[PDB]
RNA sequence: CGAAGAGUGCAAGAGCAAAAGAUAGCUUGACAGUGUUCUUCCCAACGAGGAACGCUGACGCGAAAGCGUGGUCUAGCGAAC
RNA sequence: UGGAGCUUUACUGCAGGCUGUCGCUGAG
RNA sequence: GGCGCCCAAAAUGAUCGGGACUCAAAUCCACCACCGAGACCUGUCCGUACCACUCAUACUGGUAAUCGAGUAGAUUGGCGCUCUAAUUGGAUGGAAGUAGGGGUGAAAACUCCUAUGGACCGAUUAGUGACGAAAAUCCUGGCCAUAGUAGCAGCGAUAGU
RNA sequence: CUGUGUACCAGGAGGGGAACAACCCAGAGAUAGGUUAAGGUCCCCAAGUGUGGAUUAAGUGUAAUCCUCUGAAGGUGGUCU
RNA sequence: UAUGCCAGCUGGUGGAUUGCUCGGCUCAGGCGCUGAUGAAGGACGUGCCAAGCUGCGAUAAGCCAUGGGGAGCCGCACGGAGGCGAAGAACCAUGGAUUUCCGAAUGAGAAUCUCUAACAAUUGCUUCGCGCAAUGAGGAACCCCGAGAACUGAAACAUCUCAGUAUCGGGAGGAACAGAAAACGCAAUGUGAUGUCGUUAGUAACCGCGAGUGAACGCGAUACAGCCCAAACCGAAGCCCUCACGGGCAAUGUGGUGUCAGGGCUACCUCUCAUCAGCCGACCGUCUCGACGAAGUCUCUUGGAACAGAGCGUGAUACAGGGUGACAACCCCGUACUCGAGACCAGUACGACGUGCGGUAGUGCCAGAGUAGCGGGGGUUGGAUAUCCCUCGCGAAUAACGCAGGCAUCGACUGCGAAGGCUAAACACAACCUGAGACCGAUAGUGAACAAGUAGUGUGAACGAACGCUGCAAAGUACCCUCAGAAGGGAGGCGAAAUAGAGCAUGAAAUCAGUUGGCGAUCGAGCGACAGGGCAUACAAGGUCCCUCGACGAAUGACCGACGCGCGAGCGUCCAGUAAGACUCACGGGAAGCCGAUGUUCUGUCGUACGUUUUGAAAAACGAGCCAGGGAGUGUGUCUGCAUGGCAAGUCUAACCGGAGUAUCCGGGGAGGCACAGGGAAACCGACAUGGCCGCAGGGCUUGCCCGAGGGCCGCCGUCUUCAAG
């Protein structure tokens, strides 16, 4: 009802004015009127979702999984590491780590920490997003895929995303649709992922 | 770039004279208005035809062509092999919410088949037997008199 | 404007072949694959059976489906096979991708285009 | 003597002479079913209506070929409920 | 194939009046 | 037979566009030389279409005497604006904006310099749209000419010095 | 006013026609040199005050087309052949 | 050169723009009644100074208690004076006190006051006394019960449609309503209370059979829960008030029994664990609130300020977000982890007390009447003969009976007992709390970021704006001069900046003052485009340009001379396709307002705006004074193409369920839809996995000859109509 709360009417012909609805001498309601209604505004009724055939989606999760095993693709996507073998597989005991820094040492030992150095640099976006709480954005880095629980130890690492093998999704494996994220699976997670 | 996107600047957005895209007059009436007068062309002609029998006195048969049964014999390894024997009722989907299962004679029967159904067509029999096969009506199929 | 990167490379390959080797079927198949998807072929086994002959690779400028029966020992090359077509075919012959066909037969000889 | 100026139900234009006219006799095809084609609507979509031309049925007249799907042709017509 | 006011033996209806009938409603 | 003459009167100022012209600067019959378009010819470039090569609609080469105007309308590529994501950059050694000026692009537009400003701003790709104005007696706000103009006289109450 | 065929205007530039939707040339990417078209060559205004010859004295005329440019019936020892 | 034109410069005006957000908008989760114990709302008061707002109520921006909290405080609101606070104030949670008048407004009256003990009025109980109680009115919408349009669509219009919508009357709650079959009728050896969601389905049905309207059963889910009377047989064995005494009720029936697994009675069997009444009474989960809570404020440079650059270092179950003199995980709040509290779930679940389930035989003892049903007239509905309801009239049976199963009657069959009643959960809404956002960002977004329903308009119903930004810190301008002067001005002071000095960040255009460049008082009007001159020009972001000569040289293309024609103007042949020929380049010389470019002006060619209407617009046809900002293809459902993508004789899940990183996402769900066979009104019947010939592409071959998918022309097949045929 915005802009419609007024009994404003149009004098019609007779007083040398355009036939615009006025009230108390001010034009109202119509779209070309200051304070007037919005002609074709955003609507609640609009369906803002997107359907995706399950097969087409599952094929995407598998295709994203594959992108993970291609160091060249991974390097292309932007990640900064120094290995040749990827994904990076780790002992199930990784799931038992508790301290964040225990994971840093392991990543440095694996020559994968550089990517975190990459994400350790937030960006202050241009635009009003900031007025709505979107002042920052940062690069996406390592995704840790365990199987029992998301690694609480790794999650706080700059740009790090933690996920579990049974529900790791396309967005996890390819942030923003960009294939080849630098992943690190848990031996057990690696196996479960085989059947997705 | 889409058509819509290219419209800014065009004034009439493709409607021709700006005296065109107004109300329902430009459509010759709302909805099907004029379906028997000005916009009469290509419209089912006005009328009332036939009748309908009550839905709970109607029968929906489930049908299948020999061709479908035949093309899948070997594949139906879970359905008897003798001198193949198949109980159609266990093949045709939609057989539950159906009054009866009927075998139609569309296609070729390249095997000796012993078919069990509630009903067959003249041509369905001719083909099954012509291949050294047999046809057997179910007990329900006994309602053929 | 094809969106699939693979279908896009396959087409570039078919061309490279038809141009370099003695191909023409390959350039003919690339021609059709460049047209919109509704024109691409959707062929069931029954048709491949009715017109194929041994020692003559069947080339489907599209996707092979699984209705009907195939008894002939023929090698079928196609953009894709349904899970069932590939299975029913392998039982009596061989299902290969056009990427392979262009690989073994860049001259595109002794072949039969089926749609 | 006389190709047609007569006559042929009615406008007009057209058709017709061992006839499409006249007379006589006989007869009910002014029939049933179902189509093709054209027309209506040049070209170029559109209904009812119309016409020419088939196939099937049953008939009339005739020696028979054949003629008769109304009056020689073009007006005399009407949707759904 | 706009609007309104008015008219009438325009079309269609609605009040109102008259009239029959049933109920109220009974005994010889 | 050729040219002319009479027939032959209209309203603000006459006319062959005007000046003006008489062996013509008129008319007719022949002729001679010139002026004059975006047409036609010619050089280079652009677009478009087609060809060759090619993954390419990227280069490169080739063909167009038989391509190059356009309202309504159909089709296609591209410019710019908001916010989201991914990738990746700039800013107090001065961001955005604004003013004046330089460069590029057929163009939508892009970009730099100087001043101002004093804190935010992009690019690529994929999205998202309350996405582009010279016009509607369009809306709201602001502002100029009108103009130092009209009114500050008229009434039975002329009011003052 | 109402048909028909066609080219044009509409939606067609540029050159000419004093001006001037549809009359003449002309159908047109940018830029450049050149040669023409229609139409012009006394001046205004690019090019002739060109050539051979005739007629006209009315300023006839210097007005292709035209709503737009009038000139008729009737007459003429005006003048030339 | 005056008056003046165009552009710029300096300064105004103006407030666009950019940046910022204390407000909106939308979605999600939670929670949800108030009032005669006088509500909601309103009036009027109330502060040291007090107008507005907020709060409060004569105890009046407050009083008391418990807990929290803490060295400060006295609201918005940055003043002055004064006061309070370690007797622990402020502030917060919970609980309590006070709580003027009008207001349902209730002693009577009244524009917020007055007049002489008051439940006014209507009721129930009743000690028949207002003694004890009830109703009234409010609430964002939701919900239930009634009354009920028209514009509109049908391209007119009356039925129909809009629509049982808008609106009106009455009423309840936190949710309402519905609900334990006189059901269904995939007809059955079947289902088994009711909502709701998905589907069934735009199907059945309706309909100037036009436009249009439009279910259900079932299925998949959500949540699940069944009971109580009347009567029979008993017959005061009973209920209410009161401490009691005592009173009231009740044979016109309180109370027991019982309620279609029919019941009762008589006679037996067995048993309790059903139900119903009542006691105790959560876990978990969800929402909100709160406690605790790691690690740099190191160096150098720049800066007014370091959160910047460079260097060194650190935490992280914490790299969400905000603050802080500029980009901050480590300066401050907070965030992760862990914990606590209240609320809701819920007086529910479980547990437990009492009760007693059920079964056999006999028994025509009981089982809801203006009903069932029929007719007259209407309304409503998809309800068509077959919806539901109102009104007038008529009108039954008694379980051995009655109703239903989509026309009526009779029989059979199957289902079920109407004319009494209650009933949790799953579903609606959004006042209120909290959270969230590809939403807007101050002409937007609410009408409202400000005084917002404010100022203001109307007798009234009602209507209704506009106003955001100093600075890091007020350091918010002392002293001096001038002046009629707490004005204004000059000078000065602060600050990085006063061109940050009060609607005080930035500061566009229109436009104004002054001024610079060009033109300018003998001259002509779509204001320009293109080309060429004058005059003008700090740098930067452009660096070219002119003249000799020379090279290259397309189309085109000579003078002169010689010869030969023509009455003549002039032409022909040769010289010669030569000289010349746009552009481009090289040598040599030159220009620095010099070349481009920009401003203005002059000359030449063309030229009567722009948008619209129109056959025809400069138009004496329409629109606008100018500028900035604002200002028009959007959503849902269905249908039909198309491009791309997945899967393919199949394909997709919907509601919803589980998980989790909790609106995303992973898994599950195939109910159902479309496709897999059609033709026929219906009954009913039911098809080419290829038989022939042409032949494009492509393949083969010994280079016209074969194979030829797709395609083309036929055959034949299913069905409808059919004496056949067509
Ligand atoms: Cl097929
Ligand atoms: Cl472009
Ligand atoms: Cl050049
Ligand atoms: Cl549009
Ligand atoms: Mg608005
Ligand atoms: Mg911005
Ligand atoms: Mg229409
Ligand atoms: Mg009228
Ligand atoms: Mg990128
Ligand atoms: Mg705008
Ligand atoms: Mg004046
Ligand atoms: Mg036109
Ligand atoms: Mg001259
Ligand atoms: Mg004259
Ligand atoms: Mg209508
Ligand atoms: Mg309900
Ligand atoms: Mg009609
Ligand atoms: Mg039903
Ligand atoms: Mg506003
Ligand atoms: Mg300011
Ligand atoms: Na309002
Ligand atoms: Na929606
Ligand atoms: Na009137
Ligand atoms: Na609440
Ligand atoms: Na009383
Ligand atoms: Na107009
Ligand atoms: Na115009
Ligand atoms: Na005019
Ligand atoms: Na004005
Ligand atoms: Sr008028
Ligand atoms: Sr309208
Ligand atoms: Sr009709
Ligand atoms: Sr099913
Ligand atoms: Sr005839
Ligand atoms: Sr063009
Ligand atoms: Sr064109
Ligand atoms: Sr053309
Ligand atoms: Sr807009
Ligand atoms: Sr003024
Ligand atoms: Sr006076
Ligand atoms: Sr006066
Ligand atoms: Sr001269
Ligand atoms: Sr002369
Ligand atoms: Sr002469
Ligand atoms: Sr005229
Ligand atoms: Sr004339
Ligand atoms: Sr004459
Ligand atoms: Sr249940
Ligand atoms: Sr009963
Ligand atoms: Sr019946
Ligand atoms: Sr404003
Ligand atoms: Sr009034
Ligand atoms: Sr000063
Ligand atoms: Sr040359
Ligand atoms: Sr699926
Ligand atoms: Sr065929």
């Amino acid at each position: 009802y915005a802009g419609l709360r007024t009994p404003a009417e149009s004098f019609g012909s007779g007083r040398g004015q355009a036939h615009v609805p006025k009230l108390d001498g001010r034009a109202r309601r119509v779209p070309q009127a200051v304070k007037g209604r919005s002609a074709h505004p955003p609507k609640t009724e609009k369906d803002r979702s997107l359907d995706l055939n399950d097969k087409e989606r599952q094929l995407a999760v598998r295709s994203a999984l594959a992108a993970t095993a291609d160091a060249d693709l991974v390097a292309d996507r932007g990640h900064e590491f120094d290995r040749d073998e990827v994904p990076v597989v780790v002992s199930d005991d990784f799931e038992d780590l508790v301290k964040t820094q225990e994971v840093v040492s392991l990543l440095e030992a694996l020559d994968v920490h550089a990517d975190i150095d990459r994400a350790d640099e937030t960006k202050i976006k241009a635009g009003q997003g900031s007025a709505r709480g979107r002042k920052y954005r940062r690069p996406a880095s390592i995704l840790f895929v365990t199987s029992d629980e998301p690694s609480t130890a790794a999650r706080n690492l700059a740009g790090a995303d933690v996920a579990t093998a049974s529900e790791v999704n396309t967005e996890d494996l390819a942030p923003g649709g960009a294939p080849g994220r630098l992943t690190v699976f848990t031996e057990s997670a690696l196996a479960e992922v085989a059947e997705r | 770039t889409s058509k819509k996107k290219r419209q800014r600047g065009s004034r009439t957005h493709g409607g021709g004279s700006h005296k065109n895209r107004r109300g329902a007059g430009h459509r010759g009436g709302r909805g099907d208005a004029g379906r028997d007068k000005h916009e009469f062309h290509n419209h089912e002609p006005l009328g009332k035809s036939g009748f309908k029998r009550p839905q709970k006195v109607q029968e929906e048969a489930a049908t299948i062509d020999v061709r479908e049964i035949d093309e899948n014999v070997t594949l139906l390894a879970a359905d008897d092999v003798a001198e193949f024997r198949v109980d159609v009722r266990d093949v045709v989907e939609e057989a539950d919410d159906a009054d009866y299962v009927k075998v139609l004679g569309a296609g070729q029967v390249r095997h000796e088949l012993t078919l069990i159904a509630d009903d067959f067509s003249e041509g369905a029999r001719e083909k099954v037997e012509g291949a050294g096969g047999s046809v057997e009506l179910t007990d329900l199929g006994e309602e053929r008199q | 404007s094809k969106t699939n990167p693979r279908l896009s490379s396959l087409i570039a390959d078919l061309k490279s072949a038809a141009r370099s080797s003695g191909g023409a079927v390959w350039g003919d198949v690339a021609e059709r694959l460049e047209k919109p998807r509704r024109t691409h072929a959707e062929v069931n086994l029954g048709r491949i059976e009715r017109y194929a002959q041994e020692d003559e690779t069947v080339v489907v400028p599209g996707k092979v489906l699984g209705s009907g029966v195939l008894q002939k020992d023929v090698t079928v090359a196609a953009v894709d096979f349904s899970g069932t077509a590939e299975t029913k075919i392998d039982q009596v012959g061989e299902a290969v991708s056009l990427e392979q066909a262009i690989e073994n037969n860049p001259e595109g000889s002794h072949v039969r285009v089926i749609r």
